[PDB]
């Protein structure tokens, strides 16, 4: 009954790099970051200092 | 009632931000940075016209 469900996104900026470098600006963690997932669920990413503003994160996010 | 006064209003502006359109975003910083350094009794008018934002703006943002 305490049990949870992880998911992982490692090196979340360069997927937006790779977006914007070919002209789309809407990689799919830039969406998925904004949306509510169900309860018992968590949501981490990893990226680097300089490059955290690429995914934008809204209000709520801890860092 | 605030132990530690401004936390609740800085976590409010930069919600009222985020929600906003992408055209909106330098004149939210406008109308404060206005607001910082007039005397206290400021008309419209005034800082509407050394603003360039409209009247119905700026009242809509303080509602």
């Amino acid at each position: 009954p305490l049990a949870v469900l992880c998911i992982i996104i490692d090196a979340a900026d360069n997927a937006q790099m790779a977006a914007e470098e070919i002209g789309e600006t809407r990689s799919f963690i830039k969406d998925l970051i904004r949306e509510k997932l169900p309860d018992g669920v968590c949501l981490v990413a990893l990226c680097r200092p300089y490059r955290r503003e690429l995914l934008d994160p809204p209000p709520e996010a801890l860092t | 009632v605030e132990d530690t006064i401004g936390e609740v209003l800085e976590k409010s502006i930069a919600r009222l931000r985020d929600t906003a359109g992408i055209s909106e975003r330098a004149q939210i910083d406008t109308i404060c940075s206005a607001l910082a350094i007039l005397r206290p009794l400021i008309p419209l008018s005034v800082l509407s016209a050394i603003s360039g934002v409209a009247g119905s703006a700026i009242k809509s943002f303080a509602l």
